[PDB]
Protein backbone atom coordinates (compact mmCIF):
# COMPACT_ATOMS: atom_id res chain seq x y z
CA UNK A 1 0.00 0.00 0.00
CA UNK A 2 0.96 3.46 0.40
CA UNK A 3 3.08 3.14 4.05
CA UNK A 4 6.96 4.66 2.30
CA UNK A 5 5.87 7.92 1.62
CA UNK A 6 8.09 11.36 1.51
CA UNK A 7 6.27 14.40 3.24
CA UNK A 8 7.07 17.45 4.32
CA UNK A 9 10.61 17.56 2.60
CA UNK A 10 12.84 20.31 4.20
CA UNK A 11 16.10 18.28 4.81
CA UNK A 12 17.89 18.03 0.66
CA UNK A 13 16.88 21.80 0.27
CA UNK A 14 18.87 22.93 3.26
CA UNK A 15 21.61 20.34 2.50
CA UNK A 16 21.93 21.95 -0.99
CA UNK A 17 22.29 25.68 0.06
CA UNK A 18 24.86 24.06 2.79
CA UNK A 19 26.96 22.66 -0.54
CA UNK A 20 26.74 25.87 -2.00
CA UNK A 21 28.23 27.64 0.92
CA UNK A 22 30.90 24.94 0.80
CA UNK A 23 32.01 24.88 -2.86
CA UNK A 24 31.93 28.79 -3.40
CA UNK A 25 34.28 29.85 -0.41
CA UNK A 26 36.26 26.44 0.59
CA UNK A 27 39.11 28.65 1.90
CA UNK A 28 37.74 30.02 4.94
CA UNK A 29 35.30 27.25 5.88
CA UNK A 30 38.43 24.70 5.92
CA UNK A 31 40.38 27.15 7.80
CA UNK A 32 37.22 27.91 10.68
CA UNK A 33 36.83 23.56 10.88
CA UNK A 34 40.49 22.99 11.69
CA UNK A 35 40.21 26.22 13.68
CA UNK A 36 37.78 23.89 16.00
CA UNK A 37 39.70 20.54 15.06
CA UNK A 38 42.87 22.20 16.79
CA UNK A 39 40.76 23.24 19.68
CA UNK A 40 39.71 20.22 20.54
CA UNK A 41 43.28 19.00 19.42
CA UNK A 42 45.39 21.38 22.35
CA UNK A 43 44.06 19.37 25.30
CA UNK A 44 45.52 15.83 24.01
CA UNK A 45 48.55 15.46 25.55
CA UNK A 46 47.73 16.50 29.16
CA UNK A 47 45.39 13.31 29.87
CA UNK A 48 46.09 10.66 32.51
CA UNK A 49 44.15 7.13 33.42
CA UNK A 50 43.12 5.41 36.51
CA UNK B 1 32.74 9.00 -1.54
CA UNK B 2 31.28 6.56 -3.72
CA UNK B 3 27.73 8.82 -3.60
CA UNK B 4 30.39 11.81 -4.73
CA UNK B 5 32.05 9.51 -7.06
CA UNK B 6 28.92 8.97 -9.03
CA UNK B 7 27.55 12.38 -9.79
CA UNK B 8 31.15 13.94 -11.07
CA UNK B 9 30.68 13.72 -14.72
CA UNK B 10 28.54 17.16 -14.83
CA UNK B 11 31.37 19.08 -13.74
CA UNK B 12 33.10 18.96 -9.88
CA UNK B 13 31.20 22.01 -8.44
CA UNK B 14 27.55 20.92 -9.13
CA UNK B 15 28.61 17.25 -8.41
CA UNK B 16 29.37 18.58 -4.76
CA UNK B 17 26.42 20.00 -4.25
CA UNK B 18 24.40 17.60 -5.28
CA UNK B 19 26.66 14.98 -2.92
CA UNK B 20 25.74 17.08 -0.87
CA UNK B 21 21.94 17.31 -1.01
CA UNK B 22 21.49 14.06 -1.45
CA UNK B 23 23.57 12.16 1.23
CA UNK B 24 24.37 14.48 3.60
CA UNK B 25 21.03 14.32 4.56
CA UNK B 26 21.59 10.95 5.20
CA UNK B 27 24.33 10.50 6.56
CA UNK B 28 23.48 13.00 9.34
CA UNK B 29 20.45 11.42 10.34
CA UNK B 30 22.25 8.20 10.77
CA UNK B 31 24.79 10.04 12.94
CA UNK B 32 22.47 12.16 15.15
CA UNK B 33 20.42 9.02 16.08
CA UNK B 34 23.13 6.46 16.99
CA UNK B 35 25.04 9.89 18.57
CA UNK B 36 21.92 10.48 21.19
CA UNK B 37 20.99 7.23 21.89
CA UNK B 38 24.73 6.74 22.90
CA UNK B 39 23.86 10.01 24.80
CA UNK B 40 21.35 8.59 26.98
CA UNK B 41 24.33 6.55 28.73
CA UNK B 42 25.04 9.81 30.68
CA UNK B 43 22.36 9.52 32.99
CA UNK B 44 23.49 5.66 34.14
CA UNK B 45 24.83 5.35 37.48
CA UNK B 46 27.58 3.42 36.79
CA UNK B 47 30.58 5.31 35.77
CA UNK B 48 32.45 3.37 33.04
CA UNK B 49 29.20 3.12 30.82
CA UNK B 50 28.65 6.45 31.17
CA UNK B 51 31.76 7.71 30.54
CA UNK B 52 31.83 5.13 26.88
CA UNK B 53 28.40 6.50 26.05
CA UNK B 54 29.20 10.08 26.74
CA UNK B 55 33.11 9.82 24.69
CA UNK B 56 31.26 8.07 21.86
CA UNK B 57 27.87 10.44 21.95
CA UNK B 58 30.00 13.39 21.52
CA UNK B 59 32.58 12.20 19.34
CA UNK B 60 29.79 11.29 16.45
CA UNK B 61 28.09 14.74 16.71
CA UNK B 62 32.02 16.27 16.25
CA UNK B 63 32.65 14.34 13.32
CA UNK B 64 29.27 14.49 11.81
CA UNK B 65 28.74 18.09 12.21
CA UNK B 66 32.27 19.48 11.50
CA UNK B 67 34.49 16.89 10.13
CA UNK B 68 32.65 15.59 7.81
CA UNK B 69 29.88 18.23 6.77
CA UNK B 70 32.45 21.00 6.26
CA UNK B 71 35.92 19.81 5.91
CA UNK B 72 36.45 17.11 3.30
CA UNK B 73 34.10 18.40 1.46
CA UNK B 74 35.70 21.55 1.58
CA UNK B 75 39.26 20.30 0.91
CA UNK B 76 37.54 18.37 -2.04
CA UNK B 77 36.26 21.08 -3.50
CA UNK B 78 39.64 23.33 -2.91
CA UNK B 79 41.86 20.05 -4.64
CA UNK B 80 39.25 20.29 -7.51
CA UNK B 81 40.87 18.12 -10.28
CA UNK B 82 43.70 16.70 -8.32
CA UNK B 83 41.29 14.75 -6.20
CA UNK B 84 40.89 11.84 -8.27
CA UNK B 85 44.62 11.34 -9.14
CA UNK B 86 45.93 9.06 -10.66
CA UNK B 87 42.80 9.03 -12.99
CA UNK B 88 42.27 12.60 -15.21
CA UNK B 89 39.29 14.37 -14.84
CA UNK B 90 38.02 17.81 -15.90
CA UNK B 91 36.97 20.20 -13.70
CA UNK B 92 34.13 21.23 -15.35
CA UNK B 93 32.58 19.71 -18.74
CA UNK B 94 32.51 21.61 -22.28
CA UNK B 95 30.44 24.46 -22.78
CA UNK B 96 26.67 23.63 -24.33
CA UNK B 97 24.83 25.91 -26.06
CA UNK B 98 22.13 27.90 -25.04
CA UNK C 1 18.40 35.12 -28.14
CA UNK C 2 17.46 36.20 -24.64
CA UNK C 3 14.33 33.76 -24.95
CA UNK C 4 16.64 31.01 -24.85
CA UNK C 5 18.27 32.54 -22.50
CA UNK C 6 15.34 32.65 -19.75
CA UNK C 7 14.96 28.97 -21.00
CA UNK C 8 17.86 28.41 -19.83
CA UNK C 9 17.71 30.16 -16.33
CA UNK C 10 13.98 28.44 -16.08
CA UNK C 11 14.97 25.32 -16.15
CA UNK C 12 17.67 25.76 -13.84
CA UNK C 13 15.73 27.52 -11.07
CA UNK C 14 13.14 24.57 -11.45
CA UNK C 15 15.76 22.61 -10.67
CA UNK C 16 17.19 24.09 -7.67
CA UNK C 17 13.62 25.23 -5.82
CA UNK C 18 11.06 24.05 -7.63
CA UNK C 19 9.10 26.71 -9.52
CA UNK C 20 7.46 26.11 -12.60
CA UNK C 21 9.53 27.61 -15.99
CA UNK C 22 5.64 28.91 -16.92
CA UNK C 23 5.57 31.41 -14.11
CA UNK C 24 9.26 32.74 -14.21
CA UNK C 25 9.00 36.39 -16.46
CA UNK C 26 11.62 38.96 -17.18
CA UNK C 27 9.10 41.63 -15.14
CA UNK C 28 9.44 40.46 -11.68
CA UNK C 29 12.49 40.46 -9.20
CA UNK C 30 13.74 37.22 -6.75
CA UNK C 31 13.55 37.73 -3.36
CA UNK C 32 10.31 39.78 -2.71
CA UNK C 33 8.58 37.82 -5.37
CA UNK C 34 9.85 34.13 -5.65
CA UNK C 35 11.10 34.24 -2.34
CA UNK C 36 15.02 33.12 -3.43
CA UNK C 37 17.43 33.30 -0.56
CA UNK C 38 21.35 34.81 -1.26
CA UNK C 39 22.73 31.18 -1.34
CA UNK C 40 20.18 29.73 -3.54
CA UNK C 41 21.42 32.78 -5.44
CA UNK C 42 24.72 31.49 -5.31
CA UNK C 43 23.37 27.86 -6.04
CA UNK C 44 21.61 29.19 -9.05
CA UNK C 45 24.94 30.96 -10.25
CA UNK C 46 27.47 28.27 -9.78
CA UNK C 47 25.44 25.55 -11.33
CA UNK C 48 24.66 28.18 -14.40
CA UNK C 49 28.71 28.90 -14.54
CA UNK C 50 29.31 25.11 -14.56
CA UNK C 51 26.86 24.06 -17.34
CA UNK C 52 26.88 26.42 -19.70
CA UNK C 53 30.09 28.43 -18.91
CA UNK C 54 29.44 31.83 -17.98
CA UNK C 55 31.11 33.03 -14.82
CA UNK C 56 29.48 35.80 -12.40
CA UNK C 57 31.49 37.29 -9.97
CA UNK C 58 31.15 37.45 -6.28
CA UNK C 59 29.67 41.01 -5.26
CA UNK C 60 28.29 41.18 -8.65
CA UNK C 61 25.13 39.10 -7.18
CA UNK C 62 23.49 41.88 -5.33
CA UNK C 63 23.77 44.43 -7.78
CA UNK C 64 20.80 42.33 -10.21
CA UNK C 65 17.86 41.75 -8.48
CA UNK C 66 15.67 40.62 -11.32
CA UNK C 67 15.07 37.96 -14.13
CA UNK C 68 15.45 40.66 -16.71
CA UNK C 69 18.63 41.84 -15.07
CA UNK C 70 20.14 38.59 -14.93
CA UNK C 71 19.53 38.33 -18.49
CA UNK C 72 20.50 41.64 -19.69
CA UNK C 73 24.02 40.92 -17.79
CA UNK C 74 24.07 37.66 -19.54
CA UNK C 75 23.70 38.74 -23.10
CA UNK C 76 25.90 42.23 -22.47
CA UNK C 77 28.69 39.68 -21.66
Amino acid sequence: GKLLEPKRMARVRGWRKVGAAIVRWPGPILVGAVALALVGLLTLPGYRTN
Amino acid sequence: VARLKEEIHAGINTGIIRAMGGSGSVVTAAGLVFAFTMMSFAVSELTVMAQVGTTIGMGLLFDTLIVRSFMTPSIAALLGKWFWWPQVVRQRPIPQPW
Amino acid sequence: TQEEIIAGLAEIIEEVTGIEPSEVTPEKSFVDDLDIDSLSMVEIAVQTEDKYGVKIPDEDLAGLRTVGDVVAYIQKL
